């Protein structure tokens, strides 16, 4: 009834649908907005240019 | 340790006048070291942080 031989050996070759490959993992550089410095009013020096 | 960034600075500028503010001082640095090590372990980028 269970499709075996007289000894119990199976009569149908099975299959398992092999697992789908390794996996690729990558890294990347990340950048953010960056500002600059400001300027203040200047002092008046005592010496010439 | 209840310390802010300004409170940490004022404790630094003490002539060893540390009674038990050291408990606040070491707790502030302990958490700071934890945060830095967590960022380094995760390899977080400066942009994301």
């Amino acid at each position: 009834r269970h499709n075996l031989s007289i000894d119990g050996q199976p009569l149908s070759l099975a299959i398992y649908a092999e697992p789908t490959d390794p996996k690729a993992l990558l890294t990347s550089m990340v950048q953010a907005s960056q500002g600059g410095s400001a300027v203040l009013p200047g002092t008046l020096s005592l010496y010439r240019f | 340790g209840g310390l802010d960034i300004a409170g940490f600075m004022t404790l630094v500028l003490k002539e060893s006048l540390n009674a038990n503010e050291t408990t606040q001082l070491v707790q502030f640095c302990h958490v700071m070291a934890q945060l830095s090590l967590s960022v380094q372990t995760l390899r977080l980028s400066e942009a994301e942080l």
